[PDB]
């Protein structure tokens, strides 16, 4: 009820209000362990705020705890990466991990396997720049990732599981309406609206790809023990091989 | 599989 | 040229470019093993790749690209494309994947390949999503073409950014064609943007499946389960698994 | 080497 009744303007307002804060990294030269340590320490702190943001994504608290857990386990790295890309928009060639950890490609990639991932993140940021992604659009896309990523991996076949998936699809349709509204407001033609909407959603394929690759890198770091993965991080990572 | 469960309730 | 095609001429071209459904070398005299099942799927995929290359050449815009860019797009998208094909052929076979007309498998059957049943379950899920949405063939050939042009686009001196722009223009035409189909089918304007979003969000799940697919295929290659053709070894190597 | 795919793209 609560989320299916919001106006497009109210959806956007709710999502903007629910935005998590930008976290700082730690305050000389880097190494492989010290680099991933800052990023894993960061990610870990960002995950705690993400859960609190998810609770405020309209529709999300209507779902069972099992389902909210599954959606977050599936979506979390995609959500961290879209945030990073968003943050990095105005910094061509650099990833703004935190205001005090702005990392170039030009930075001597002390982490092995990290450059291909970095490059993909940069190209996404350049894509959002080219597109002139707006903040209101970003918050819509991030909510779509949360709701979409785990939706087809609900292998449950019952009457309580179809009513639930239909609810998540109803909420997804609303976020689509909200994106279209923003574009109409901005004065885009109907043909421009549909084209832009497609453009944005095709980026989510690329974001999924980056997460899939990122996760493999993480699992292989888990197996090294050169970095201290936190307890919550071990569990989120566990869910992708489980 | 449970720390997240716990954050969601908390 | 692709950009001067109408919507109807785009759909006509894509339906005409459709590759045939090929038969598996399935030998019903012997039971399946892990090696024999994987041998069947890799032999099929290898024959299907040759037709795909010839289909890609008939996708409008594709032949304007340099051979290097054509190679990259196919390397990025080949498994996504095989998978969307499979899900499409399987739509009207609930619980089963129609790899070929003589190779129609349920989830129990390929439990006999280690790590395959996870992928199988995702593919069945997708086929069910398509059935539920009542995906049409004209929509399917647009989606398959979107995958070819999109999946490798963001990983592309001065010839670079006219090549990227050409691709995005052709992709915009395929969006236009999708909306046209939906309008001609009698969908309302709101239904049109909602369905466009529903279909494009499925492409994220297809990327996901392809990524999981590629890691399984790599692990099979690395346990010497099945010999891969030189073509498959190169397509697999482009994903540079580790 | 010359990739197999690059060659098939010319036939
Ligand atoms: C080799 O480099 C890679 O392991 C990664 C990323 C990439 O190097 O740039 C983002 C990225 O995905 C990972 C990563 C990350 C690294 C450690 C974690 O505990 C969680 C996430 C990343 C991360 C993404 C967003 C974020 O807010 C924090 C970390
Ligand atoms: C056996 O389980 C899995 O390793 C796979 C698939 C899945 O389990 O299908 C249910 C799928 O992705 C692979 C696969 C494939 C298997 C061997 C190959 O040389 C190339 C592709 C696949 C494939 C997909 C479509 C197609 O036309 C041919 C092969």
């Amino acid at each position: 009820s609560l989320a299916l009744s919001l106006t497009a303007d109210q959806m956007v307002s709710a999502l903007l209000d629910a935005e998590p804060p930008i976290l700082y990294s730690e305050y000389r030269p880097f190494s492989e362990a010290s680099m991933m340590g800052l990023l894993t320490n960061l990610a870990d702190r960002e995950l705690v705020h993400m859960i609190n943001w998810a609770k405020r994504v309209p529709g999300f608290v209507d779902l069972t705890l099992h389902d909210q857990v599954h959606l977050l386990e599936c979506a979390w790295l995609e959500i961290l990466m879209i945030g990073l890309v968003w943050r990095s928009m105005e910094h061509p060639g650099k990833l703004l991990f935190a205001p005090n950890l702005l990392l170039d490609r030009n930075q001597g990639k002390c982490v092995e396997g990290m450059v291909e991932i970095f490059d993909m993140l940069l190209a996404t940021s350049s894509r959002f720049r080219m597109m002139n992604l707006q903040g209101e659009e970003f918050v819509c896309l991030k909510s779509i990732i949360l709701l979409n990523s785990g939706v087809y991996t609900f292998l449950s076949s019952t009457l309580k599981s179809l009513e639930e998936k239909d609810h998540i699809h109803r909420v997804l349709d609303k976020i689509t309406d909200t994106l279209i509204h923003l574009m109409a407001k901005a004065g885009l033609t109907l043909q421009q609206q549909h084209q832009r909407l497609a453009q944005l959603l095709l980026i989510l394929s690329h974001i999924r790809h980056m997460s899939n690759k990122g996760m493999e890198h993480l699992y292989s770091m888990k197996c090294k023990n050169v970095v201290p993965l936190s307890d919550l991080l071990l569990e989120m990572l566990d869910a992708h091989r489980l | 599989h449970k720390i997240l469960h716990r954050l969601l309730q908390d």
